[PDB]
């Protein structure tokens, strides 16, 4: 009718409507009209009349072929011309794709920030899809063996609520597309060793002018872990190497890192910290830009 | 007086109507659902220079029912679902110039291929509605409106 | 142009006379003859002659023309085959040109 | 496959046309009450193979059609007319009328109306001038039609092309109760009958009244100078054709300069101001304002 397409025929597409991105591709198009043998047989595609490599194979069916398909969608529909009509006929129509199978997922990692109360898993997921790819991510106890799985488009928070079962866990994550669908390695996970302390950020830089000058630098953080591991780095903007310095702070108090350096030099700083003996540390801080007198 | 309004905004109108979809008669394709539902302006509605003169009321309850009709389409998802529509497109000002005038007068699954066609099929449909509206508006705004 | 059944207006019986005639399908209805003539074309009448399947014969009046033409309903049947040759009535004799014989309606070319 | 009736007396027969077709074998029977020597006597022919009340002759060429004769006593009973419906692969035979092209392929009706009161014309082409007959019958929407009178098939132009003539036949036809203003919901449906000699066809055509609307060109065209700066104020009038009134039925009109070489300006206004040249022309066009139908033809005036 009017809210509504009625179709007069059949469309079917080769290999499939969902296809390997670069693929030729033949799109076949069968009419159906009750009084008309058409009279020739049109494809469109985004509305727009096809000229080329159209070939009657059939008085009623019609075949279209493309060479290296490189669009991620398109609506076709094909049309026929009937004798008793100043009209083009509807027949029907379909929205292909085209894109990748999906990767093996590698890096899987799993970490929880501190006061996040969820514990955040993320990973590769590989080549681009450009169609709709899901993710089905697993997680077993190592203790009670009760596995439950949760579906997502991108990463996930997992709420640290449901990870009643014991302490230790195992986690592997399953992509999957039209195309294919690919399986993860199992990463294994101590939930007291995988926690990422509260960002630690750079406040000031202060420098004295005493006997020698002491560039200070003022940092701090609000965790509550006890044992923490730091590290700082510090660099000449001319130069090209990184110096560093390591630290076992207490954040109860505001850090004061001690630095003797060169007057009238641009210099960088950045911070990242973990939990001691623990797999993951903090990214790098945002660049600390810091001129001396 | 208020005829004014109505025939500068149905102007506005037409011009969307078309601006939005220039195509010609000879394009406009056709499928197998020759039986007939949708408001049509139909004869007798009271809508000729006559129908005016002798009363108005009749005419506008025809083509308010219309315009809210064809609002209720641009909401629908045929014409914000994918390939999405933009708002600033000439098919996006049709919406608010509809409802705009619709407010003077008295104060569904579907697949993005399918929506294509369906787009086609209903600014075509819109056009002629659109084509008379404005006529009555620049009879009633030439005749009634100095008085 | 109409083809006449009745007989044409000489007697039938030289080597000299035309030759190659050549019949095709010109459109999706009309048909044209042509045919070429050795000698003189003073005084030369033509006349394509058809018999049907039925048996009966009939002739189209060329005049001067060495080339006709006709539609399907002038009384050649174009879906069965038919017997075609041309007749020329210069002086003293007649002369005809070699036989061709085809479906009409396959022709196109 | 089957055959039907065209009016009184007057039958058509489908054929499939292929090469060595068997045809269609022909079933015909006398208007007779009683008779037991019953002869068929098609036309002139003095040759009669018919016998007896019914006659049936393989119909698989034009020979076999025609009027058909059979008389009892020496008296005619009634008369019989076979026309010949041309299939060929499934297409239906289109000799007689000319492809117009216009606008797309294979248009061999085409209409067009000068105002919304309900009169249109519809017109075609042909090659032939002889043997040659139009019926003509129209209506609105196919299942609860209404009525649509025509007139006769005239010849209105003849012109020539390549190396023949061209004949343009045309027909009046009229609503009997037309709504100009109201929005066209159902189609008018033009049928057209054609018979050359024994050879039948018929075509068909749908369309609004609103999109085969094609206004006649502006009237009262003229120019007038302006001292200013030597620009020129044009002035028309709508055409007398058009519907009434003109505040309801509006049109848009295009003005354009042309000087024997070689400044199009759209308006809904009825005068515009252009720039003449020497031995220029200035020419207006006409459509209807709130619907794109046909343009109108042009009206000129020299500078
Ligand atoms: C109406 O129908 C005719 C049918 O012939 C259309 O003619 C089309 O003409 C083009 C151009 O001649 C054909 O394609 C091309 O032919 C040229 C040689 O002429 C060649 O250079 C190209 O490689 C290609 O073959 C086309 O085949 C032909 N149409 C058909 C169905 O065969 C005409 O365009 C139609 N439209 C109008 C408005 O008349
Ligand atoms: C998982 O939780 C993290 C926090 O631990 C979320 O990160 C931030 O979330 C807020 C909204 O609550 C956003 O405004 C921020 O942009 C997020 N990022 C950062 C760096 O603060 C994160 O959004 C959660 N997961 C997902 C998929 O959203
Ligand atoms: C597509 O076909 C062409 C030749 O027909 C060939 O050269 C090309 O490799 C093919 N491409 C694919 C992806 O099969
Ligand atoms: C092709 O047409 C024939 C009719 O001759 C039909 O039987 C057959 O199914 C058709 N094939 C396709 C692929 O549509
Ligand atoms: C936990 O994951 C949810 C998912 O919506 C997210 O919104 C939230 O920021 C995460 N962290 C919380 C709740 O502390
Ligand atoms: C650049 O950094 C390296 C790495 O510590 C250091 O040895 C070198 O002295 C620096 N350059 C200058 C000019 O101090
Ligand atoms: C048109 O001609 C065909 C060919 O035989 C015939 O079957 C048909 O009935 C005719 N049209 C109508 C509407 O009857």
């Amino acid at each position: 009718g009017i809210t509504n397409i009625n179709c007069s025929g059949h469309i079917w597409v080769e290999p499939a409507t969902i296809f390997k991105m670069g693929m030729n591709i033949s799109i076949y198009c069968q009419a159906a009209i009750k009084n008309c043998q058409p009279r020739k047989l049109h494809f469109y595609k985004n509305g727009i009349k096809e000229r080329f490599q159209i070939t009657r194979i059939n008085k009623t069916t019609a075949r279209l072929w493309y060479k290296n398909f490189l669009e991620p969608h398109a609506s076709m529909y094909c049309t026929a011309e009937c004798p008793k009509h100043f009209q083009e006929t509807l027949i029907c129509g379909k929205d292909i794709s085209s894109g990748y199978p999906p990767d093996i997922p590698d890096e899987v990692t799993c970490v929880i920030y501190e006061y996040s109360g969820n514990m955040t898993c993320t990973w590769n997921a590989g080549k681009l899809t450009y169609i709709d790819t899901k993710y089905v991510v697993h997680v077993k106890s190592l203790e009670t063996e009760e596995e439950q799985q949760y579906l997502t488009s991108s990463y996930i928070n997992i709420s640290t609520d449901s990870l009643q079962g014991g302490k230790k866990y195992l986690v592997w994550v399953q992509a999957a597309n039209a195309l294919g669908m690919e399986e993860s390695k199992q990463l294994q996970i101590h939930l007291d060793d995988i926690v990422i302390p509260s960002a630690a950020v750079i406040s000031r830089a202060e420098t004295i002018n005493a006997t020698v000058p002491k560039t200070i630098i003022y940092w701090d953080s609000q965790t509550t872990i006890e044992k923490v591991s730091c590290e700082m780095r510090y660099k000449a903007t001319t130069n090209q190497t990184w110096n560093v310095k390591e630290f076992d702070t207490n954040f109860t108090y505001v850090q004061q890192s001690e630095f003797y350096l060169e007057p009238n030099i641009k210099y960088v700083f950045q911070v990242r910290c973990q939990e001691t003996g623990k797999r993951y540390w903090q990214p790098w801080s945002s660049p600390f830009f810091h001129k001396t007198p | 007086p208020a005829w004014t309004q109505c025939q500068q905004l149905s102007q506005k109108l037409c011009t969307l109507a078309w601006s939005a979809h220039p195509l010609v008669g000879h394009m406009d394709l056709r499928e197998e659902g020759d039986e007939e539902d949708v408001p049509h302006i139909q004869c007798g509605d009271g809508c000729d220079p006559q129908g005016l003169r002798d009363n108005s009321q009749f005419c506008l309850q025809r083509i308010h029912q219309g315009l809210i009709f064809y609002e209720k389409l641009l909401g629908s998802d045929i014409f914000t679902g994918e390939p999405s529509l933009l708002p600033d497109s000439p098919v996006g000002q049709l919406h608010a110039s509809l409802l705009g005038l619709s407010q003077l007068l008295q104060p569904s699954p579907s697949q993005p291929w399918q929506r294509l066609l369906l787009r086609f099929k209903i600014l075509r449909s819109l056009q002629a509605f659109v084509a008379v509206a404005a006529r009555v508006f620049a009879h009633g705004a030439a005749t009634l409106s100095p008085g | 142009s109409e083809c006449c059944f009745q007989d044409p207006p000489y007697p039938d019986a030289s080597a000299s006379g035309p030759r190659d005639l050549r019949c095709y399908r010109i459109s999706s209805d009309r048909y044209e003859c042509s045919w070429q003539y050795e000698g003189p074309t003073a005084g030369v009448s033509h006349f394509l002659r058809c018999c049907l399947s039925s048996g009966r014969c009939c002739y189209f009046a060329a005049g001067s023309a060495t080339r006709l033409q006709f539609s399907d309903q002038a009384g050649v049947s174009v879906l069965y085959t038919v017997t075609l040759w041309v007749e020329s009535w210069a002086r003293n004799q007649t002369e005809k040109s070699p036989e061709v014989t085809l479906q009409l309606y396959n022709s196109v070319k | 496959v089957a055959i039907w009736e065209l009016k009184k007396d007057v039958y058509v027969v489908e054929l499939d046309w292929y090469p060595d077709a068997p045809g269609e074998m022909v079933v015909l029977t006398c208007d007779t009450p009683e008779e037991d020597g019953i002869t068929w006597t098609l036309d002139q022919s003095s040759e009669v193979l018919g016998s007896g009340k019914t006659l049936t002759i393989q119909v698989k060429e034009f020979g076999d059609a025609g009027q058909y004769t059979c008389h009892k006593g020496g008296e005619v009973l009634s008369h019989s007319l076979l026309l010949l419906h041309k299939k060929e692969d499934g297409i239906w035979s289109t000799d007689i009328l000319k492809d117009q092209k216009e606008p797309k392929n294979k248009t061999f009706l085409r209409c067009e109306a000068k105002n919304y009161s309900g009169r249109f014309t519809c017109w075609w082409l042909t090659t032939i001038s002889t043997d040659l007959t139009f019926s003509v019958k129209s209506s609105r929407g196919s299942s609860d039609p209404q009525g649509v009178t025509c007139g006769a098939a005239t010849l209105s132009a003849e012109r020539v092309r390549g190396d023949n003539k061209e004949y343009e036949y045309s027909v009046e036809c009229q609503e009997d109760s037309a709504c100009p203003a109201a929005e066209e919901s159902l189609p008018i449906e033009v049928m057209v009958d054609a018979v050359h000699k024994l050879k039948y066809e018929n075509y068909t055509s749908s369309f609004f009244i609103r999109d085969i609307i094609k206004p006649d060109p502006p009237k009262n065209l003229q120019l007038k100078p302006l001292k200013n700066s030597r620009q020129v104020e044009v002035s028309w009038e709508y055409p007398d054709t058009w519907s009434t009134p003109h505040s309801y039925f509006s049109l848009t009109f295009c003005v354009q300069v042309q000087g024997k070489s070689k400044d199009r300006v759209f308006t809904d206004k009825t005068s515009a101001t252009v720039i003449c040249r020497k031995n220029a022309s200035i020419s207006v066009r006409a459509q209807d304002r709130y619907y794109s139908s046909s343009w109108s033809e042009w009206a000129s005036v020299p500078c």
